[PDB]
C-alpha cells in the first residue's frame, strides 16, 4: 500500500523489499488452521496461491510508475518444491542465489554467479550485447569452473593456457563484479561503485576478448566500472 | 523483570520440547486447531513473542538482558520438525550438539557447522577473538580434510599437518565434564594449539597438557591469567609472557 | 523407501561418493607421484631393454606378470593376469611370477607353485628401482632361465589406459652369445648376464611402474566412475525423499484435517 | 658423436646426447668411450664417470654400477644402475665410510662381505678418486 | 666379480651393494633422497 502510493503517486519504481514471503505465507498458513480452513497439501494454506497472486498481481509496472519488488525469500524448507516458491517461481522472472562461498573468496559482492539470474535475460530486451557477452561469460565462467576441475586436483599445466587466459578472463570478470563499498564503507574503506550496463557488457566482454589481459585480476576487484577495473589494472601492473 | 532491573538474566527455557507437546495437546483438547505438522501454528507466535520478550535492551532498561538459550532436546535430528523449523527462523543461532563425539567421550559434542551463532563475535573478547579466529580457520580448513581420506591414507604435508593440527584442536575442544574454563584459560589453550605448540605431542597427552598448563599457570601465570582478564586481551607483552610459558612450560609438561 | 531407507542408502552414497571420491585423489596424488617418477625412469626401463634389439635374439630353448595387489582401482591386474596364465601352455620350463596379486587370480588357482614371487605392497609408498633389483636379484636363482619369460604389466598410455602388456625375457645368454653380439667385440657371459642381470631390476623397475602407474591412475578413474553413478543417485534419492516425506506430511495432514478429528 | 645416454634411476644425464666422451669404470679398468664407439658391452664398476661432453665440458660423476652399452652406434647408454652427480656426494662421509669400510672389511665375511666391504670401500675410493 | 663374482653376487648384488655403498655415500641434503629409489615397498611374497 505504501508503495503503491511511491509507485502511482510518486511515478516511481518503488522498491518493495518483502522480507521473506516464506513468513508471510507461513503467517497466513498459521491462521489457516485456526480458522478451520483447509490449508493444504503441505499443510499450505489454501489460500496460498491467491495470497500470492493478487499481491504479485498488485505489484507490477503502472503506467505511474514501478514497484519493483525485491523479495529476500527465506526458503521454505530450502527447497522450492515446498509448493510456494515453486509458484513464486511463476513470478519470479530475476532469480538470487547468493554465494557464501564466493563472499568467503574476499569477493565483494559475490553472488552465486551462475544463480544470479534472470529468466529475462534476453538477446532481445536487454539485447544481445548483454545477453550474448554474457552468454558467453556465463558460459566462460562456467568453462573457467570445468578447468577448475581438473587442475586442482592435478597441479599444473593441466591446461593449455587459453584454457588460463579464459580462466584469467573469468577471474578478472570475477573479479569485476567485486565493486569497493560505500556502506560498509566503515568497514571497507573504498565506495560503492555503480556500473552503468554498456560499460559492464563492453567490460567483461573486453576481458573476455583478452584485451585487457596482459594486466593482473585484482584490479577488477573492487571495482565497479569496467573503466574502474581498467584503471585497476592498469595499477595493479603498477 | 530482571532486564527491566538492569539485570541480564539468562534463561534457560528447557523444553519448548515438552512444552509444545503439551500445548499441542491443549489445543487439541480444546478440540481448537493445532496446526501444521499437526501441531499448533501459533505456538510460534507463542514463543516468538516469548523469546522476543527476551532482548538485550538498550541502557534505559539497566541495559536490560535476558539472554535466553531456549532449549531443545532433539528426536533423530528432526529439526526439519516443525517447531525446529520454526525456531530455525526465529533464534540468534542454534547450538547443534552431537553424539557420536560424546561417545568417542568427546565432549564437547557438538557438529559445529550446524552450530551457529548468527550473531557471532561482537560480544566476543578481543583475546579469543585473536586467537579463536585464527582457530576457526584452521578448522575450517581442516575439515574438508578431518573429511577427506581419514583413513590410513596418506595427505600431503600441508595438510597433514592442519589434521594434526585439528586433530589437536578438538582435544583441545574437548571439555571436561562439570569442568567449567574461564576465557583466558580458554584462550591460553587456545593461544597453545594456535602457536602450534603440540602439535608436538600427540594427541592423547593434550589433555594432560591443558589441565598440567593450567594447573600451572593457575600457580604462576595468574599473573598473566588475571591480566588477560584485566586486559580482556592479549597484548604482545601477554602473548610473549606466555610464549615463554608456554613453550618452556609444555618443554617441562612433556620432558 | 520410507526416508530411512532412503537415507540409508544415500547415507551410504554419499559416502561412497566420499570415498570413492576421497580414493580418487588420493589415488590421483599417488598417481601424480607416480607419474613424476616416470622421467628418468622412462628412458631407464625404456634403456633397459634397449639393446637386446640392436643386436638381436630369440630362443629354441621366467613368464611373469608385473602389476598390482590393487582392486578398487579397477580389474587391471586381471587384464595381465588373464592375458597372462592364459598363455602358459607352450612352455621349455614354466615359471611364472606374478609381482602383483590381483593379478594373483588367473594364475592363482593352477600354481601357487610356479610362483616365484609376489611383490606386496605394490604401489603403496610408490615402488621403485632397488626393489627391482632386489625382487631382481634372487629372481635369478631359479631354474628357468629363458624358457623366456614374458612379462606382463599394464603400459599406460594415458592415466586411464594403458595397455596389458607383456615384453619377452631374453635370458638368453647363449644365443645371445651366438650372433651379431660378437660385434659387442668383447663383452662375457659375465658382463652379458651382468647386463642381463641389470636390465632385469631396470625393466623389472621399470614394468612395475607401468603397470602399477597404470593401476593408480586407474585407480582414479574407478573411483570417478563410482561416484558418476553415485552423482545421479543421489540426486534422484532425493525426490524420493520429498515425496515419502510428502506422501508423510500430507497423509498426516489428512488425519490432522479430521481423517482423525472430526471424522474420527 | 655419441649419443650418450647417461642414466640411473635418479637421472637421465644425458640423454642421447651428443658427447664425445664418457670415462667409464668398466670392471677392469675403464676407457674413455669415445664418440660412437663400437659395440662392446660393459658392465659398469664403481670409478667415476665423467662426462666428457663433446662441447668442451666434462661434467662429473660418480657412478656405482650398471651397464654402460656401447652400442655399435652413437647410442651409448650409460645406464648405470646408480649414476650420480659428484654433487651430492659427500666426500666426507665416503672418507669417514671408508674409515669404516676398512674397519669392517677386517670382520667382513667372506669374499662376499668383504667384496661388500671392498665393494664399498673401492666405491668409497671411487669416489674419492674425482671427490 | 671375482671380488664379488667370486662364487655368486649377481650384477645386482654387487651392484645393489655399490648403489648401496651409494646409498651409503652421499652428500646430506642430497642424502635423504636415496632410499626412496631403494627396496622399500619391498615385501616380497610369492603370493
Amino acid at each position: 500500500t505504501v508503495a503503491e502510493y511511491f509507485r502511482d503517486q510518486e511515478g516511481q519504481d518503488v522498491l518493495l523489499f518483502i522480507d521473506n514471503i516464506f513468513r508471510f505465507t507461513q503467517a497466513g498458513s498459521e491462521v489457516s488452521a485456526l480458522l478451520g480452513r483447509i490449508p493444504s497439501a503441505v499443510g499450505y494454506q489454501p489460500t496460498l496461491a491467491t495470497d500470492m497472486g493478487t499481491m504479485q498481481e498488485r505489484i507490477t509496472t503502472t503506467k505511474k510508475g514501478s514497484i519493483t519488488s525485491v523479495q529476500a525469500i527465506y526458503v521454505p524448507a530450502d527447497d522450492l518444491t515446498d509448493p510456494a516458491p515453486a509458484t513464486t517461481f511463476a513470478h519470479l522472472d530475476a532469480t538470487t542465489v547468493l554465494s557464501r562461498a564466493i563472499a568467503e573468496l574476499g569477493i565483494y559482492p559475490a553472488v552465486d554467479p551462475l544463480d544470479s539470474t534472470s529468466r529475462i535475460m534476453d538477446p532481445n530486451i536487454v539485447g544481445s550485447e548483454h545477453y550474448d557477452v554474457a552468454r558467453g561469460v556465463q558460459k566462460i565462467l562456467q568453462d573457467y569452473k570445468s578447468l577448475q576441475d581438473i587442475i586442482a586436483i592435478l597441479g599444473m599445466d593441466e591446461l593449455s593456457e587459453e584454457d588460463k587466459l579464459t580462466v584469467s578472463r573469468a577471474r578478472k570478470i570475477q573479479r569485476f563484479l567485486s565493486q569497493p563499498f560505500q556502506v560498509a564503507e566503515v568497514f571497507t574503506g573504498h565506495l560503492g561503485k555503480l556500473v552503468p550496463l554498456k560499460e559492464t557488457i563492453k567490460g567483461f566482454q573486453q576481458i573476455l576478448a583478452g584485451e585487457y589481459d596482459h594486466l593482473p585480476e585484482q584490479a577488477f576487484y573492487m571495482v565497479g566500472p569496467i573503466e574502474e577495473a581498467v584503471a585497476k589494472a592498469d595499477k595493479l601492473a603498477e | 523483570y530482571f532486564r527491566d532491573n538492569g539485570k541480564h538474566a539468562l534463561i534457560i527455557y528447557d523444553d519448548l520440547s515438552k512444552q509444545a507437546v503439551a500445548y499441542r495437546q491443549m489445543s487439541l483438547l480444546l478440540r481448537r486447531p493445532p496446526g501444521r505438522e499437526a501441531y499448533p501454528g501459533d505456538v510460534f507466535y507463542l514463543h516468538s513473542r516469548l523469546l522476543e520478550r527476551a532482548a538485550k535492551m538498550n541502557d534505559a532498561f539497566g541495559g536490560g538482558s535476558l539472554t535466553a538459550l531456549p532449549v531443545i532436546e532433539t528426536q533423530a535430528g528432526d529439526v526439519s520438525a516443525y517447531i525446529p523449523t520454526n525456531v530455525i527462523s526465529i533464534t540468534d543461532g542454534q547450538i547443534f550438539l552431537e553424539t557420536e563425539l560424546f561417545y568417542k567421550g568427546i565432549r564437547p559434542a557438538i557438529n559445529v557447522g550446524l552450530s551457529v551463532s548468527r550473531v557471532g563475535s561482537a560480544a566476543q573478547t578481543r583475546a579469543m577473538k585473536q586467537v579463536a579466529g585464527t582457530m576457526k580457520l584452521e578448522l575450517a580448513q581442516y575439515r574438508e580434510v578431518a573429511a577427506f581420506a581419514q583413513f590410513g591414507s596418506d595427505l600431503d604435508a600441508a595438510t597433514q599437518q592442519l589434521l594434526s593440527r585439528g586433530v589437536r584442536l578438538t582435544e583441545l575442544l574437548k571439555q571436561g565434564q562439570y569442568s567449567p574454563m574461564a576465557i583466558e584459560e580458554q584462550v591460553a589453550v587456545i593461544y597453545a594449539g594456535v602457536r602450534g605448540y603440540l602439535d608436538k605431542l600427540e594427541p592423547s597427552k593434550i589433555t594432560k597438557f591443558e589441565n598440567a598448563f593450567l594447573s600451572h599457570v593457575i600457580s604462576q601465570h595468574q599473573a598473566l591469567l588475571g591480566k588477560i582478564r584485566t586486559d580482556g586481551k592479549i597484548s604482545e607483552e601477554s602473548d610473549a609472557k606466555l610464549k615463554e610459558i608456554v613453550t618452556n612450560f609444555l618443554a617441562g609438561f612433556e620432558a | 523407501a520410507t526416508l530411512k531407507d532412503i537415507t540409508r542408502r544415500l547415507k551410504s552414497i554419499k559416502n561412497i561418493q566420499k570415498i570413492t571420491k576421497s580414493m580418487k585423489m588420493v589415488a590421483a596424488a599417488k598417481y601424480a607421484r607416480a607419474e613424476r617418477e616416470l622421467k628418468p625412469a622412462r628412458v631407464y626401463g625404456v634403456g633397459s631393454l634397449a639393446l637386446y634389439e640392436k643386436a638381436d635374439i630369440k630362443t629354441p630353448e621366467l613368464i611373469i606378470g608385473v602389476s598390482s595387489d590393487r582392486g578398487l582401482c579397477g580389474a587391471i591386474h586381471s587384464s595381465v593376469a588373464k592375458q597372462m596364465k592364459s598363455e602358459a601352455a607352450n612352455l621349455k620350463e614354466v615359471k611364472i611370477i606374478g609381482v602383483g596379486d590381483k593379478i594373483r587370480s588367473i594364475l592363482h588357482r593352477t600354481h601357487s607353485d610356479q610362483f616365484l614371487v609376489t611383490f606386496k605392497e605394490v604401489g603403496r609408498r610408490p615402488p621403485t628401482f632397488g626393489d627391482a633389483s632386489v625382487i631382481a636379484l634372487e629372481l635369478l636363482n631359479s631354474g628357468y632361465e629363458f624358457d623366456e619369460g614374458s612379462i606382463i604389466f599394464n603400459r599406460f598410455r594415458s592415466v586411464i589406459s594403458y595397455k596389458t602388456e607383456e615384453k619377452p625375457i631374453f635370458s638368453l645368454d647363449t644365443i645371445s652369445s651366438a650372433e651379431s653380439m660378437s660385434i659387442y667385440d668383447d663383452i662375457d657371459a659375465d658382463v652379458l648376464r651382468n647386463y642381463q642381470e641389470y636390465s632385469l631390476a631396470n625393466i623389472i623397475y621399470y614394468s612395475l611402474k607401468e603397470s602399477t602407474t597404470s593401476e593408480q591412475s586407474a585407480r582414479m578413474t574407478a573411483m570417478d566412475n563410482a561416484s558418476k553413478n553415485a552423482s545421479e543417485m543421489i540426486d534422484k534419492l532425493t525426490l524420493t525423499f520429498n515425496r515419502t516425506r510428502q506422501a508423510v506430511i500430507t497423509k498426516e495432514l489428512i488425519e490432522i484435517i479430521s481423517g482423525a478429528a472430526a471424522l474420527d | 658423436q655419441m649419443s650418450f645416454t647417461f642414466a640411473s634411476p635418479t637421472q637421465v644425464f644425458f640423454n642421447s646426447a651428443n658427447v664425445r666422451q664418457v670415462d667409464v669404470p668398466t670392471q677392469t679398468g675403464a676407457f674413455g668411450i669415445l664418440a660412437a664407439h663400437v659395440p662392446t658391452l660393459q658392465v659398469l664398476r664403481p670409478g667415476l664417470v665423467v662426462v666428457h661432453a663433446e662441447d668442451g665440458t666434462t661434467s662429473k660423476y660418480f657412478v656405482s654400477s650398471g651397464s654402460v652399452t656401447v652400442n655399435a652406434d652413437s647410442s651409448v647408454q650409460l645406464l648405470a644402475e646408480e649414476a650420480v652427480t659428484l654433487d651430492m656426494l659427500d666426500l666426507g662421509a665416503a672418507k669417514a665410510n671408508l674409515e669404516k669400510a676398512q674397519s669392517e672389511l677386517l670382520g667382513a665375511a667372506d669374499e662376499a662381505t668383504r667384496a661388500e666391504i671392498q665393494i664399498r670401500i673401492e666405491a668409497n675410493e671411487a669416489l674419492v678418486k674425482a671427490l | 666379480v671375482a671380488y664379488w663374482r667370486q662364487a655368486g653376487l649377481s650384477y645386482i648384488r654387487y651392484s645393489q651393494i655399490c648403489a648401496k655403498a651409494v646409498r651409503d655415500a652421499l652428500k646430506t641434503e642430497f642424502k635423504a633422497n636415496a632410499m626412496k629409489t631403494s627396496g622399500s615397498t619391498i615385501k616380497i611374497v610369492k603370493v
